[PDB]
This record gives C-alpha cells, structure tokens and sequence, in this order.
C-alpha cells in the first residue's frame, strides 16, 4: 500500500539521517542484528559504559575517488573510526569495547555510466605483507584509520632488507590474503552495479571468539571494496566518480575504564 | 534385547 | 579373567575410525560456548552460495581481475558464441576453483542440479537479448545458436532486473557423477549466444562486462571424502 | 547405561531395522567417540542475509 | 530420515511470475530449482548429505608432525637424544586448509602416535626394545635441557609411555582454548606501541599472532639407556578433531602457504589457460 | 525350518496325463519329480540348501592381489619404496569366476591384509620392526611421486597403519557404486565417435570399459626409514563380499581368461574326449 | 541392543533349542558381519518364463 | 580394565570367518537399490534350469 | 552391579545429557579407579578462624 | 552443578557500611568481592574449580 | 572365547589415566579415619587465604 | 539402557 | 545397576 519500495530507504541513528532513492534492499550480516552482551555470556564483571546516541551515529569517512585505474580500497573496524568523536574517546579510555555497525557505501553516477563495485564485509580480515618476512607488518601500517588502504594488481615484494617498509601488499584477485576474489561472496556483501543502485547497506553484528576484546589491539571486521567491473563512461578515458563510506557504531559497550591510550602512529 |  | 579371542584387525590404526580413548587432561574446566553468528552445519551450505566464475581464462586474462569479466559489445559477431564451457563442476578450469568446485574437490562423487546466474554490468541505457543454454551429453557440443536452441535454455532480456538465472537440471544416466573428468560420467555442455544484440544509444559506451555466478540447488549432494589436488607441500 | 540406535542400512543382505550399541567408558566427554547423527540447517544466513527477504517469483528490485 | 527435497512435477508456463530474473546486487542468491525454469517430473529423492556434515568432513586422522629422536651414546655435541615440538596444525598443509574453510572452531582433539625405528649403522651388535616417553609441557612448565634431567619426572604434566611394536598410542584432549572458540585467523596484535614508550621495540609484535607459546610443546625421548649401536626413530603425529563445531565461512587457500600467517610469496598463478569459447 | 520338499508315496498309472512328455521349444523346463515317472515311497526330507545361498557361496576371503614393497636405502633409480595397485577382482581368476556367474551385484566389501617380510641379502646387520601404510587414493585425489612426499599426510583419504607381527589388518567398505548395482559386464562404451569429430581418436574407447580409474588405487609404503640391510615385503590382499545380492545369471567362464574383458586367446578346447556309448 | 537367535544344531551332545547372541559395535552397517539367515525363492522366473504357464500333466503344446 | 584371558585362535585369520570390522568410509551416502529383474537367492536355482548336454565327445 | 552417571559435556558435537558406565572388578576398594565427583567446602576454618565471626560491612575492631 | 558464585549487579554507595576497611590483626581475611568496592554488572558464572580438587 | 579387536592406545601408559588394577595386599585391615582438624577439599581454598606479599625486592 |  |  501507499507506494513503498525495496530501493528507497531511510536510516536513522542518533542525530543522523541517511536517505537513498536507489538502493538494493539491505544485508544483515549472517542474519544477526547487533546486540548487547547478555548476562549469561558476560565476562568482565565491572559495570559497562553505554554512550548510546553520542557514539552510535553516522560518521562519514574521507571520500575516495574511483577512476579507470582504481584497483581497490580497504578499511578495518574499529580502526577506521578510532578518531570519530565520542566513539574514539570511549574506545581509547577503556581496555575493553564491543560494537556492531551499519556500513553505508555511496557511489552515484548516471544512466550512461557503467561499472560494478564489490562491497565486502569480512570477519578477521588478515592481509598479506611486504616481505620474505612472515607476519612482519607493523601495527602502524596495519591500521591506516580513516584513510584506509589500497589493493594492488600484483605482488611487488619490498626488497630492502636494511630498512624494511613493514607494510601490507594486498593483491586484488587474491583478496590480499591468499585465496581467490570470486569466492569472497561467501562473506556478507552487496554489489553497487551502477545501472541498478547508488549504494550498499550492510548491517554488522559484533563477530568474535570472545564476548568482548581490546578494540585497540584487534580489528573484528574488514571492509573490502574491489571493482568487479571497471568504471566506464561515454568514451572519456579518464572518467572519475567519488565513493563515500559512512559508518555507524551500534550497541557499543565499554569495559575496564582507566587513563587514555595514546598509540604511536608514527 | 531382540529375540527371533 | 574373561576368555577372549582376538580377531583380525586387532592393533591396526585406521585414519577413518571412530573410537573412545583416555583423556589426557582429566577434569579440565572447559570454557563454555557463546552464540557466535555464522555457524555452518554441512559443507554443501557453502557450495549453495553463489560465487564468481573465472569465465575468461585466455592467456593475458587468467590469474588477473579480468578473468571474471566477459566482454559484451554492440558490434560483436552475432554468429559466434559469447562463451562455451563443460559441465564438470570440480574439473573444468572455470568451475574447479569456485567455492562450489572447491568443496567438490574434497569428494569423489557429485549429484544434483546446478545454477548459473549472469550479471549485466553495462550502463542503464544499454539493452539486449541473450540465449543461454545447456545441452545434456552425447551429441556435438554446440557451435551455433541454432543447435544450442534445441536443448535446455533461457532467453534473458536485459532490463531493470539486472541478472538472469539458468538452472542446469540433473539429467544423468548414473546416480552419482564423478568429480574428475571421465566420458562415462560426463555432464554435458554450457553455451551462450546473442538472441538479438547489445544496443546502445550515442554518447554511451558500446562495450561492457558480464559477470557469471555458480551455485548448487537444494537437491545437490557429494560423497566419498578425499584429498584435494588443489594444495600441496615440498620437503 | 547402554545407548542403542538404528543403523542406516545401505546394502541389505538377503535375510528391516538393524541396531548398534554404544557405551561410554570414560568420565571426560572429550574421550568419547563421535556420535555422527548430525542435524542440518538452512543456507539462508549465508544465501539470503536480507532485511526484506523476498519471494523468488516477485521482482528482486521493486 | 535425512534425504534431500523431492522433485516436483512442474508444467508449462505463461505468467507474470519471473523467477529466472533476479538482482544479485542485493547480496542474495536466487533460491531456484529446475521446476522454476523447465518442465520437471516427480522424482522421489533418496540422496542425503551425510558425508558432508562438519563432523564427517573432519573425521579423519591427519599427519601434522614428524618428530625425529635418537637413542645413542650421549656424546659432547649437538644431538637428538630428546626432541621438542610446538603443538600446531600449521607445519603440514592438508588439515590446515580444511580447518581454514572457517574462521572459528570449537572441538575436542584426538592424537594418535605412529612410532617407527631403524638401525643407522651397518653393524655394532643390536638393540633391545625401546620405550618412548612423550611429555606434554604446557606454557609455564619447565622445559628439559637434558634427555634424563628432572623435568621428565613428570609429576603433574601428562606423559605417554609407548612401547615399540605395540598398537599406536592414542589420547584425547578437551577444548582447551582461552576463549569461547579457537581463532583460525586473528586480525590483530598482542601488543600496542604507545607514544610514551622508551624504544619502539617495547610495543612491537608479530601481526596476527596471539600468545607466544600458544598451546605448549610435546617433548619426546627414548627412556632406554643407549645401546652400543645407534637407533634413530620417528614419532608421527596424527591429529583428528572430534565433537566439532564451526563458524564464519572463508574462501579456501588458493596459493601455496608461506608461514603461519596469510602471507604469500610465490606461485601466485593458480588458474589454467583455457579459451573463452572452448569446452 | 529350511528343508527341501518331502517325497510322496506315488503309485501305478494308467491315465491320459502324460507329464513325461513335454516341449522344450517353449523356453521352459519340465517341473518333474520321481513320483511322476516312477512309483515312489514317502520320504520325510531333512536336507537343506543352506550352503548354496548367495551369501554362503561368496562368504570366504579370496586372494585378489600381491603388493610387493621394499624398504631400502633410497638410491637414484627405479625402486619399490612404495607401490600402487588399481583396486580390482580381475588380477586373479578364482573369485572373478564366481562373481561372473551373475551380471549384476550389490554388496559390502571386506578387505583383509596379510603382510609378510624377509631379508634380501645374506647380511648387513638387521632391521627393527616395520610399520606399513596402506592409503586408499580415490579417483581425483593426488597420487604420490615419492615414498615420503606430502600425499601420505593423508588428511582425508582413508589410511591403514599396520604393524608387522600383528593380527592381519581388516576393514569394511560400503556399496560404493555410481549405479544401483555393480556391473560385472558392460556391453558398451564410455565415448562415441561423432561424424563432426576432428580426428577419429577423440571419440575412441576401450570396448566394455566404463570409468578410466573405476574405483581408485591402494598405495603402500614402509613408514620406517631405511635400515642398512634391505627388507623386501609382500602385502597380500584378501577380498570377501558381504550382505550380497545378485542379478541375471550367466554361464561360467569355460576357457582361460585373456585380460579384463571377455576376450579369449587360447586353450579353446575345454572338453575331454569320451566315446558316445562309453560309460 | 543384543540380538538373540536359535542355532540349527547338527551333532547334538548327550545333554532342545540352543541360542547365540550378536551385538553390532559399529554405526555403519557395512561394518557388520553376515546374518546368514537367508530366505529362498522360486526357480520359476528362470525355469518357466512363460506367459501361459501350463500344468505338467497337460500337453505342452496344445 | 576388565580382567580378560586370551584363548587359542587369538590373532589368526580364517578365510571362512564371520566378524565385524571398522568401516573405511564413514557415513558414505549409499546409492539405493532399484528393482532389477533376474535376481537369484540360491545357486541351486541355476542347477535346476535345463542346459544342453555335450552328449557326443568323440575325437 | 553397574554404576551409571552423567558426563559434564564440554565441546558438544552437532547432534542433552550424555552418560558413562563404571563397574568394579575387584573386591579390595584400593583397586578402584578414582570417582572424581568431588564435593567442596568453605575456606572459613582457614580464612576466618574467629570466635566472634563478624559481618564484612561492620567495623572489624569494635 | 559445580560452578562458582554469580556476580551481582551492584550500584552507587553513600553509607556507614565500610567493607573496604578491616583489621588483619584479628587473624582473618576480608571476605570481599568486586561488588563491595566497585559498581558491578550481573554476570552468570559458568566457571568451576573441578581441576583443583585434592 | 569372546571375539575382541584391539584398538589404538592398547598397551600404552598415560600418566593422566584413571583405571582399576590388582590390589597387592589383599584383605589388609585398614586403620580407620579419625576426625582430624584442618581438612582441605580444593587447592583454591589455600589461594583464598591472605598471605604476605614480598613487595620490596630491591638489591 | 537408552534406545533412540 | 545404580544410576546417579
Ligand atoms: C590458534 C590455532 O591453533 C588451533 O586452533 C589449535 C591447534 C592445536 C590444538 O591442540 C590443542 C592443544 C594441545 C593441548 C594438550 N596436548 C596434549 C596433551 C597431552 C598429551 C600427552 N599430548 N598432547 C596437545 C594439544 C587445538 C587448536
Ligand atoms: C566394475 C567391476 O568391479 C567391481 O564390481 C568391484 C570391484 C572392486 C570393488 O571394491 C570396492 C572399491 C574400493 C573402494 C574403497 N577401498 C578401500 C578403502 C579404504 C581402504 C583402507 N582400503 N580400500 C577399496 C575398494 C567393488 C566392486
Ligand atoms: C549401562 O551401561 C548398564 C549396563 C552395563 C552392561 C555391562 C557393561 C559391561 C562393560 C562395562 C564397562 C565399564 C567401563 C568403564
Ligand atoms: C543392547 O545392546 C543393550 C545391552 C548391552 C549389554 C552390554 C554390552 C557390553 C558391550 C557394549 C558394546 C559397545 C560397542 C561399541
Ligand atoms: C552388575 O554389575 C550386574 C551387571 C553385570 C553386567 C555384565 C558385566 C560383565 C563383566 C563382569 C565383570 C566381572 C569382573 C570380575
């Protein structure tokens, strides 16, 4: 009745509202909506902090530009949000923190543009490194925060033993982790096919082998956006459209309060 | 048991 | 002392067995389960999930992102096939490495119906009609739409519903086919053709990608667990 | 304390439900053999993680 | 009863229901069947998925280690009179790949030990039958420096005393994880570098690694005093997960493993060459 | 009770019933008994056909293979450090002939392994007890190139670890056929030559053969590292069909077998010379 | 879950129905021994495959 | 540990025996029987079928 | 004379109370295995050997 | 059942009850818990002391 | 003679096991328990008792 | 016993 | 028997 649709959504969290006139329904990762730690699954005994509307709201990350040569983008969670208002503060002032999320990815164009973005939400997204050296990627390089990281088309090994970059080398068709990209669909996902939809909306539960953990030591979810089909327009060889990622924490709760953690990102 |  | 008599098989170790044995750490306080999301009960659940087919394994295209991209165009030769492929879900190269093919390489036999879903990733102004088919084994593998017409087929029309599913129905002589190649248990042929052609307007890209996906239907099963050829180790 | 259950008979001899007996000898459950009577579940959480799960005959995008 | 859904006799169609059409952008897979796209007959299905249950898939003893240990005259240099092995499924590739189809797992573990031995040297007389001692040393417990030192007294550590020629040794181990599930992958670190740190090594760690000793070691020795002639031996360890549960599915490893993490080095070309229109 | 029909006291005859006469052209066999053609007494029959049941007829372990495997120093040339055998009942003639009394069969299979070993060379010292590994490699799975390569890790293939001197190894196998019955004879081909074929080898096949690897192989190795002195060994495989059912009776093989099909070559003269009127 | 049945006694000791007991230890029926209590059938499908099966005392060809 | 005593015959292999043993392929999904014509239950069925006698074995 | 009791199940297979059976073969109880169903007690005799045991919220010394 | 005592949801305090204070001279150990000195949540305890029995 | 089949683990000695075994001194008249004060049932009882911390480990 |  |  009235005229409602699978493609027209409104997401409202705290003081933030998103409207989309061209969506492709929405994914709830593994069929589980975010929830708080139950008393029978509880482990830290101290009374938790639950900041509700001040932390569970839509933070928009810096926009990336998709162009004809774009190989892919990746972010980690909670890392992408470490500096996002009161969420980041709660994250660094407490030893323990859990969170679910609503990921909303934005890419619009025109009936005459073309291309397909693969938006992937991955549990425990371990990436491969630089070197001959195994499991050598540094905390600073593993965690780009809001800026995120990029994928590459081939494995160019960090050759200088003397002063190693200690970075990741994520190869696109190997999902940057040693497996093939075509199978990434076993993970919670949506496709931004430019003739069909401007966006993708994946809701994420807290997934982990523990009820709660250190958000500063560990990322629970990874967001991978690889172009399954390249950007193309009219005949203009250097086409370029913006991709904007907006993320919101959900059911955030914190345990083990003490003095603020100041990590070295240098 | 089962006796036949 | 109960009089007993030892039978053959006494004192062997069979990798496949199911027996009790002493617990090395008595009374250990086990950490309880928590309800983690994403639990799997049977490996066929994974083979039922759609995964992208590396449909284009030509020389420069294989082992690159382009292996997943089949190019369609308003100026393609309409007489010719868009793609041709054999129904060998664990052995044919295009299928062997998909999640479907990957679980099947841990088993000796498969049975059931498969389904192929194709995604038009062209601009919204591009139209077209495509014939996609499956020919059960025994005859000449189709080289022409005219021959492909004659077998199991779907005529896909490109439009707001971006994608089309073709079910390859379990039609076979044996009750279970094999996961390796073998004419005796062979599955048949998959092929695709333009029914009309891709039509674009002006100021529109005349060429675009089609993506293909494969997954098993709910009648599908596998048997005789085995070691895969898809992983190994050197001394 | 003996456990009794039906075997799923494959090749039937020319002779109907056939049973097998199981008894646990050890206190620690880790010491036990595998029961192998395993129940299954839906692909759904993986094959359709959608907030509005739609019927296969209706348009996917409306 | 565990058989799969029967096939329905389905007929001709002329309708506004179009199941053949869908939109994979949504994230979902079309729940179709032959009866949606073709005329089908009624088939009564007897086939079942019994071998592909999580239990049946892992229900097999896999080789995860070969521990080499000698019994010879204790001379004054580097020898193998006793050996130690950090318990793991990662030294081998086969089971490692099956367990890695999933992110999280919870199970009990069965260990079966195949011991084999032989004569090294053409001839110095022979040896009487050897008894082997496999001791589990959990993290924290004292590690042996000598093949016959006090740690082998084993007052609280679990030890197996195996006799050569006997049926292979076997034991079960409970779910011993520090968490509600074993993590097959850990996107994190055990330490974090803080700005206030003195050197930048203090907070440095191996990516994706959690505990240093994770589950401990197995120490192996021949309890027998040395014969004149030397006997070399190999303890093969077979691992089998039982009473198994698994979470969050992952794609299978497609390129050769390069150490404990997800790192790759070479043979990054898994797919064959095949023509687009070739069957 | 399973005894045969009792004999009837039958008497003199003068009638228009002529059971002694018949017409075998019809395809049938005359269902006669002594009481139809001669005067009989009443005999209470106790005899039974219990040993000639399909089960009792096959209920015996038959030798179908001898797999020779050595344990010696891995030198650089063709050796038997490991062996492989395509599973079959056709390498031997005896069971082959019994199962071939029928066209189709369905059964479970029991395998019993008799391992024997000995010293090759007069004397290079001796050997400690050998443990044998029998791995089943189903079609598709990787075949070993080396006696100690990665396939022997056996993570999913069934393997037997036998210890010399122990009671012979034994296992059961279910009805593993791709069809509703094992075909003892197949009047057909696996491929058909089509007119449109490029070369005439594309569609060429072995007559009466179905799958190329049919049921797979058994790979055998000594898990022990080599002694100085060499030990040669033989794994004898005994096969027994249990829970047996059979269809469509065939005449027994009357001339010596010549390979897997029905082909004959020589000794085509099975019958003796005996005079027409000689007893 | 124990199975009990009568042996067919051949040579009787100077001492009547004697029984034997059987128990299956394994879940997979292929693992089972052979019951050997096998029922029989008619030769007919083979000895008389006729559409009009006739009585032995009447003329075979009428 | 139940006190047992091993009797003669322990560890022999008799070709004629009837015993259980471990299944090498656990939980295998067995193909069902179909009703095939021509089933035999006892070998004496075959000896009851008329067959042609080679009555003349002269040189 | 068989003894039957519940195992405390840790890692549960995908199949609830599971039991194990115990039987003593020997007359001398010293010969028996360990039952390991051990009850506990208060720390009190050690943590508070006091003649006037006081409530944790009231002053220790009054 | 052999699990340890559950943790109680305990709240803010302003009282004349001072459990944090005691006198170890007496020979006794203070029977305190987190809920006496800090705000606690309700935790259902599953942990047991089964391996540390004599 | 009951037909039995020996499994893996047969004849090993595991330090951690729980089994019966023959009593070396049959019918020994055991001295009865008396109620001794100070009994412990679980080692965590001892870790719950307050003990003095060596808080100052300077040279 | 316990019969399922 | 004796069931606890
Ligand atoms: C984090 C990745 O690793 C794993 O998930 C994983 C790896 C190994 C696992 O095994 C359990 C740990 C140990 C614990 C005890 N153990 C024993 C104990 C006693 C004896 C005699 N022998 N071995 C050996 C195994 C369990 C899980
Ligand atoms: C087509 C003619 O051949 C047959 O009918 C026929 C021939 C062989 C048959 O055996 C069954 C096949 C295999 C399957 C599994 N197998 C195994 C399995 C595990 C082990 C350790 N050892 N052997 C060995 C036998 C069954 C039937
Ligand atoms: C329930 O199990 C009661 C019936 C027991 C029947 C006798 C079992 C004999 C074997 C006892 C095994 C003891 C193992 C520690
Ligand atoms: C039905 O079998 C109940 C009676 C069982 C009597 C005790 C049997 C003791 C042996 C149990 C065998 C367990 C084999 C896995
Ligand atoms: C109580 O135990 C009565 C039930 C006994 C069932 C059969 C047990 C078979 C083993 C008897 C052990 C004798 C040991 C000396």
């Amino acid at each position: 009745a009235c005229g409602y649709s699978d493609r027209v959504l409104q997401l409202t969290l705290g003081n933030s509202t998103i409207t989309t006139q061209e969506a492709a329904n929405s994914v709830v990762a593994y069929g589980r909506w975010p929830e708080f730690i139950r008393d029978d699954e509880a482990n830290p005994v101290d009374q938790p902090t639950e900041p509700d509307v001040a932390t569970c709201r839509f933070y928009t990350l810096d926009t990336v530009m998709w162009g004809k040569e774009s190989k892919g983008w990746w972010w980690k969670l909670p890392d992408a949000l470490r500096d996002m208002g009161l969420f980041g503060q709660n994250m660094y002032y407490h030893y323990l923190g859990r969170s679910g999320y609503t990921v909303h990815v934005q890419c619009n164009a025109s009936k005459f543009h073309q291309g397909a973005l693969g938006v992937f939400a991955i549990p425990e997204y371990c990436l491969a490194g630089d070197s001959d050296k195994q499991r050598y990627t540094s905390y600073a390089n593993a965690n780009p925060g809001e800026r995120g990281g990029k994928f590459y088309s081939q494995f160019n090994k960090d050759n200088a033993v003397t002063s190693p970059k200690r970075e990741f080398c994520p190869v696109d068709y190997l999902l940057g982790c040693g497996v093939l990209l075509g199978n990434a669909f076993v993970y919670p996902h949506q496709i931004i096919n430019l003739r069909t939809n401007n966006s993708a909306t994946i809701v994420l539960p807290y997934v982990n082998a523990l009820a709660i953990d250190s958000m500063v030591k560990h990322n629970n979810w990874g967001i991978a956006i690889l172009p399954l089909s390249p950007l193309d327009f009219a005949q203009d060889s250097s086409v370029e459209i913006p991709i904007t990622v907006t993320i919101a924490p959900m059911c955030s709760e914190f345990n083990g309060l003490r003095n603020v953690t100041a990590p070295k990102f240098q | 048991i089962s006796e036949v | 002392g109960l009089p007993v008599l030892n039978t053959p098989g006494s004192n062997q170790y069979l990798t496949s067995d199911n027996h009790q044995s002493p617990c090395a750490i008595p009374e250990f306080d086990v950490t309880p389960p928590i309800d983690i999301p994403g639990e799997v009960k049977n490996m066929m659940e994974l083979a039922e999930i759609d995964t992208m087919i590396p449909l284009n394994l030509e020389s420069t295209k294989r082992n690159t992102m382009d292996m997943y991209r089949v190019t369609l165009s308003d100026s393609a030769d309409l007489s010719q096939p868009i793609l041709c492929l054999s129904l060998s879900p664990a052995f044919d190269p295009r299928l062997s490495h998909t999640m479907l093919g990957e679980v099947l390489n841990y088993y000796t036999h498969w049975a059931g119906s498969l389904k192929f879903t194709f995604l038009f990733c062209g601009s919204m102004m591009a139209t077209g009609k495509i014939l996609v088919a499956y020919a059960p084994p025994g005859a000449q593998p189709p080289t022409s739409r005219k021959e492909a017409m004659l077998g199991t087929h779907v005529i896909w029309d490109l439009g707001l519903q971006s994608s089309c599913t073709m079910v390859v129905p379990w039609i076979s002589n044996v009750t279970y086919r094999q996961t390796t190649q073998d004419s005796f248990t062979e599955g048949g042929y998959i092929s695709m053709f333009y029914q009309t052609r891709i039509v674009v307007p002006l100021s529109t890209p005349k060429s675009m990608s089609m993506l293909g996906f494969v997954s098993a239907c709910n009648d599908f099963s596998v048997r005789l667990l085995r070691d895969t050829t898809h992983i190994s180790q050197s001394a | 304390g003996a456990q009794v259950s039906s075997q799923k008979v494959g090749a039937h001899e020319n002779s109907s439900t056939i049973n097998y007996t199981t008894i646990n000898y050890y206190k620690d459950s880790a010491s036990n053999a595998a029961s192998k009577q395993d129940y299954s579940q839906d692909p759904s959480k993986f094959t359709e993680p959608l907030k509005d799960v739609l019927i296969k005959t209706a348009p996917a995008l409306n | 009863q565990d058989s799969l859904p029967d096939t329905k006799a389905s007929g001709p169609a002329h309708s506004k229901e179009v199941p053949a059409l869908t939109a994979v952008e949504t994230g979902a897979t079309n729940p179709l069947a032959p009866s949606d796209t073709v005329q089908t007959r009624h088939v009564v299905q007897r086939r079942s998925r019994s071998e592909s249950t999580i239990e049946s898939f892992f229900a097999r003893g896999a080789c995860v280690a070969i521990i080499e240990v000698d019994n010879e005259q204790p001379t004054t240099r580097a020898q193998k009179l006793f050996a130690m092995w950090r318990i793991t499924y990662k030294d081998t590739v086969q089971l490692r790949r099956k367990l890695e189809f999933f992110t999280y797992s919870r199970f009990d573990m069965e260990f079966t030990f195949v011991v084999t031995a032989n004569f090294t040297n053409a001839n110095n007389g022979h040896a009487l039958n050897q008894v082997y001692q496999i001791m589990y040393i959990p993290p924290g417990a004292p590690t042996p420096k000598s093949w016959d030192d006090y740690t082998w007294q084993t007052s609280s550590n679990p030890s197996i005393f195996y006799t050569y020629g006997a049926a292979p040794a076997r034991i079960s181990v409970p779910y011993v994880g520090l968490a509600n599930a074993y993590s097959h992958f850990y996107d994190g670190f055990a330490k974090v570098p803080l700005k206030t740190d003195a050197n930048d090594q203090i907070g440095d760690s191996l990516y994706s690694a959690m505990t240093v000793d994770d589950f401990g070691v197995l120490a192996v020795r021949v309890v027998n005093d040395h014969n004149p002639t030397k006997v070399t031996s190999k303890v093969r360890i077979y691992m089998k997960p039982k009473h198994v549960r698994v979470w969050c599915p992952r794609p299978p490893r497609a390129v050769p493993y390069y150490g404990p993490g997800v790192d790759y080095r070479n043979n990054l070309d898994p797919l064959s060459e095949k023509g687009l229109t070739t069957y």
